[PDB]
């Protein structure tokens, strides 16, 4: 119970969040108005009963040592349909089934390879079949490049697109990744399913309802 | 994994024949890592040590008719409930819940 | 499956445009995209009978990524 | 916390004898909102128990959390029909009294 | 050699042989109940199973389905019990191991055949589900152990015995119905007032072979039971018993003579009378006792064989042929159940043409035969040829055109 649930502080930064908590070891602020600060020690982790409602850039930030403000990597991409946000798809990319495609989706969300889903759009979206995007080269599913080159093989097809928010590596799998909102067992054996959005399944359903008639692009994304 | 299996069987025989496997890892490493609990082979090493201890306990014979009686005892020592749950889930969807007739209220 | 049922398109990506996309990606020996007796128009959702079962699988895998007449083309084994 | 129990009994072997186990095994109570109904009165929760032969009987609970038990069983994987019906209701088929607690 | 690890593997194999038979009993517990009901008529000291559970084929709560199959499962259980006792009798009478394991350690191979093989070869060969027997009894069949009339320990073949009795009597007055009535006596009826004499050369030569065949049929019917223990008990009962007693005739000798008293009956064997009979007819009396014990053990099987013979005698020709066909289908089955003509003339369709490349496929008309060279299975024909699907490969319809392929000229 060393992590906090500090909210009420997008204008804040990690240094401004950790300056009040300094010996904080972890400080990961969410894309919404929430952050979690964790101290390594035991006496320094009791900041909720010690510096609650602390002033963070002329704003009070109440700190509670809980997990109310919120392994397989989670590609958390605020997928925006058009100029408005269609929801934050926190697609838990299944590293237990397809770890290479899950790491490719997580790196495309985090934009650590120079290109990826942070800013790309899904130009191959079908109604309750597939929504394929992540290609940052041609922006149509006909470009894209994986970590091994332009084209990479699928890792494993142990998972299946059996429900909403299930993510697969679209194609042979380069930078193309497909989110599924329904059953896609007919395409099994060709696209390796590498995700299941426990959070952002409503965002995947909104992306499937919008898909393309609208520019469904995740401008903000990360791990 | 024949060499690892033979080394684990030798470590289990040295343990069940309780300080030799601990002394060998301290005296010499990666080959003597089967006694640690961080790996997943600790339950298999404990089962092999228990099998070696049960072999050394009777070191007697087994005179098991009696083998068929033991097979019947091991035979003697869900689906209807799942089918009833599926039928109830079909019936709750097939029954109209919009026709609410009030008898009591709370 | 000698035929790949290719759909996910519109009337602009018809049977003949599906034959053109077959000449692009993976060839279709015949086209089964019939219509009604009152309409008489190819919707494009038709069984392109390919050159082989592997050619129909190539239509189902490689050629099922086109934005055919604005919609994403999807071919299945038939 | 607060609990509401409705005990609805069937006929005493009067109309139930008219019979080849067609979904007999049980009545379950679902918490339905009153915003959609066959719908003049809304913003109300009703624990409605509907049977195959018998008609639906509803108990109107205006509380949003009225005996909403969470974590009652010790990890029992019995989905049945509804979570509230599986957790806080009983199916007494011998006395024909399916209670919705 | 690791004797302690070998004993641990033998104990693991004994536990796996117990568990594989437990899984077979949980799959079909009717065979165990039938074996217990058969052994209750032989050994009285053993406890009996539940009658309702044996009727419903259940052990505790779960009722198993009905499973030729019972005889095959009994033979596989007898083979598993023979393997388990042999592995028990085999085992009845560290640093150097760890250091030698590092030799030839650079081996790209998988070693997972230590203890799983004993369970895999004893689990009730087959790919997924083709045989209820294990890998050790996969070739076991009841056809080499039973005749067609018996049908996997369900009946007995008495027609050969009836014909042998008719040949011993040297006449044709013996019918099928009289032999089953005459053989029903075989406790002192068959020794003193039987159908044939006790020391006849024609009768006893067939009677010893009939007793051996009855003992073999009883062993085939109770192969799951303790056949050696039953033979030892039948020998010990004959050694203990003076068994044939009368009110006035007292005790008779199997000599075919009675004694005045039990004091004379014991002293008759020490004289020259009963000793010659015991020295020259010990095998005949032992065969008669074994035939009587086998008839008492399989008297329900003998009654079933007599009822089948009576049904075959009282049936018609078509009914007897249908009964023989049903008995053969039961015996030879597996254990576990699973346009005008001007179109035909003026189009070339009157002459049919076959193409050797497409598996020698025949098509009507020359147009379909020359349209083979652009096809699907015929393209697999050129794939089998190894020539690529070109115009030169299309120009030939035979298999020998593949020698002029792309790897012929350049
Ligand atoms: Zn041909």
């Amino acid at each position: 119970k060393r992590v906090l649930y500090v909210g009420g502080l997008e204008e804040v930064d990690d240094k401004v969040l950790h300056a009040a908590f300094i010996g904080d070891i972890t400080d990961i602020q969410i894309p919404l108005d929430y952050e979690t600060e964790k101290h390594r020690g035991f006496a320094f982790v009791e900041f909720e009963l010690a510096e609650d409602a602390a002033a963070a850039i002329d704003n009070m930030n109440e700190s509670e040592l809980f997990g109310r403000t919120i392994s397989n990597p989670q590609v958390y991409m605020d997928i925006k349909i058009g100029n408005k946000p269609a929801g934050r798809i926190q697609m838990l990319l299944r590293s237990d089934v397809v770890p290479m495609t899950a790491e490719n989706f997580r790196c495309l969300c985090t934009h650590e390879k120079g290109f990826g889903f942070k800013g790309s759009s899904f130009h191959r979206i079908i109604p309750q079949f597939m929504c394929q995007g992540g290609d940052f080269t041609n922006h149509n599913g006909t470009g894209g490049k994986s970590i091994y080159g332009k084209k990479f093989d699928d890792e494993n097809f142990i998972l299946k697109h059996t429900g909403p928010g299930l993510l697969s590596m679209a194609n042979t799998n380069g930078s193309q990744f497909f989110l599924t909102c329904d059953k896609t067992d007919w395409l099994d054996g060709k696209h390796v399913v590498f995700g299941e959005v426990t959070e952002g399944l409503d965002v995947l359903r909104q992306i499937e309802a919008q898909g393309p008639k609208q520019k469904v692009i995740i401008a903000d994304c990360g791990e | 994994s024949a060499f690892d299996l033979d080394v684990v069987k030798l470590t289990a025989q040295f343990v069940a024949r309780r300080q030799f496997l601990t002394q060998l890892m301290q005296k010499e490493n990666y080959q003597f890592d089967f006694l640690r609990p961080q790996h997943s082979l600790f339950n298999y090493f404990t089962k092999l040590v228990e099998q070696y201890t049960k072999i050394l306990i009777p070191p007697s014979k087994l005179k098991k008719r009696e083998v068929l009686d033991q097979v019947c005892y091991r035979v003697e020592w869900r689906k209807k409930e799942e089918e009833e749950k599926e039928k109830e889930r079909v019936a709750y969807a097939q029954i109209d819940w919009h026709d609410f007739v009030v008898v009591e209220t709370v | 499956d000698a035929t790949v049922y290719v759909g996910g398109l519109d009337e602009k990506v018809s049977e003949p445009l599906l034959w053109e996309l077959f000449l692009q990606a993976g060839p279709v020996v015949n086209t089964h995209m019939p219509k009604d007796r009152v309409t008489g128009q190819h919707q494009g959702y038709g069984f392109v009978e390919f050159l082989s079962e592997e050619d129909a699988d190539y239509a189902i895998k490689i050629m099922n990524m086109i934005k055919l007449y604005g919609k994403p083309i999807r071919v299945n084994k038939a | 916390r607060p609990g509401y129990k409705v005990t609805k009994q069937r006929d005493s072997e009067m109309g139930q004898q008219s019979d080849y186990p067609e979904i007999a095994e049980m009545p379950r109570h679902r918490f339905m909102s009153a915003y959609e109904q066959r719908p003049p009165d809304r913003r109300w929760q009703y624990l409605l128990m509907a049977a195959e032969p018998y008609e639906t009987i509803a108990f109107k609970v205006p509380s949003r959390e009225i005996d909403k038990a969470e974590g009652k069983f010790w990890t029992h994987w019995n989905r049945e029909t509804k979570q509230f019906f599986l957790q806080f209701h009983f199916k007494m088929e011998k006395p024909p009294a399916p209670p919705s607690l | 050699e690791t004797i302690l690890e070998q004993q641990r593997r033998y104990h693991e194999e004994k536990e796996r042989l117990m568990d594989v038979m437990a899984k077979e009993m949980l799959t079909k517990k009717s065979t165990l109940r039938d074996q217990i009901n058969s052994d209750h008529r032989t050994r009285a000291m053993q406890d009996r199973y539940m009658e309702v559970s044996g009727n419903l084929r259940d052990l505790y709560d779960d009722k198993d389905g009905l499973r030729a199959e019972f005889y095959n499962r009994l033979k596989q259980i007898k083979e598993f019990h023979r393997k388990h006792p042999n592995e028990i009798c085999v085992p009845m009478s560290l640093k150097a191991r760890e250091n030698p394991s590092e030799e030839a350690q650079n081996l790209v191979e998988f070693t997972d055949e230590e203890g799983y093989g004993r369970y895999l070869d004893l689990h009730d060969y087959i790919n997924l589900k083709a045989s209820e027997k294990l890998d050790y009894i996969t070739y076991l069949s009841i056809f080499d152990q039973l005749f067609d009339i018996p049908k996997e320990r369900k009946n007995a073949e008495y027609k050969r015995y009836l014909e042998m009795l008719l040949e011993y009597l040297q006449d044709y007055t013996d019918r099928v119905k009289p032999l089953q009535d005459q053989n029903e006596l075989f406790f002192e009826k068959k020794w003193e007032n039987g159908t044939f004499p006790g020391w006849p050369k024609e009768t006893s030569s067939a009677l010893t072979h009939a007793g051996a065949h009855l003992d073999l049929s009883a062993f085939s019917s109770w192969e799951e039971l303790a056949s050696l223990g039953l033979d030892r008990l039948k020998s010990a009962l004959l050694a203990l018993g003076g068994t044939l007693e009368e009110r006035a005739q007292r005790l008779f000798s199997t000599k075919s003579l009675e004694s005045l008293d039990t004091s004379l009956f014991a002293k008759n064997p020490k004289s020259k009378g009963t000793k010659r009979d015991t020295e020259r007819n010990k095998d005949i009396a032992f065969l008669e006792a074994q035939i009587y014990e086998y008839v008492e053990i399989l008297g329900e099987q003998r009654h079933l064989t007599h009822e089948n013979v009576q049904r075959k005698q009282a049936r018609t020709g078509e009914e007897r042929e249908e009964e023989e066909e049903e008995q053969i289908s039961e015996s030879e089955s597996e254990d576990e159940e699973n346009i005008p003509y001007w179109l035909y003339k003026l189009h070339g369709l009157n002459i049919n043409y076959n193409c050797e490349i497409c598996g020698n496929y025949t098509y009507r008309g020359p147009k379909a035969f020359q349209r083979h060279f652009a096809e699907w299975r015929h393209a697999h024909g050129m794939r089998c040829l190894g020539i690529p699907n070109t115009a030169h490969f299309a120009n030939v319809t035979q298999i020998e055109d593949a020698v002029s392929l792309w790897a012929k000229l350049k």
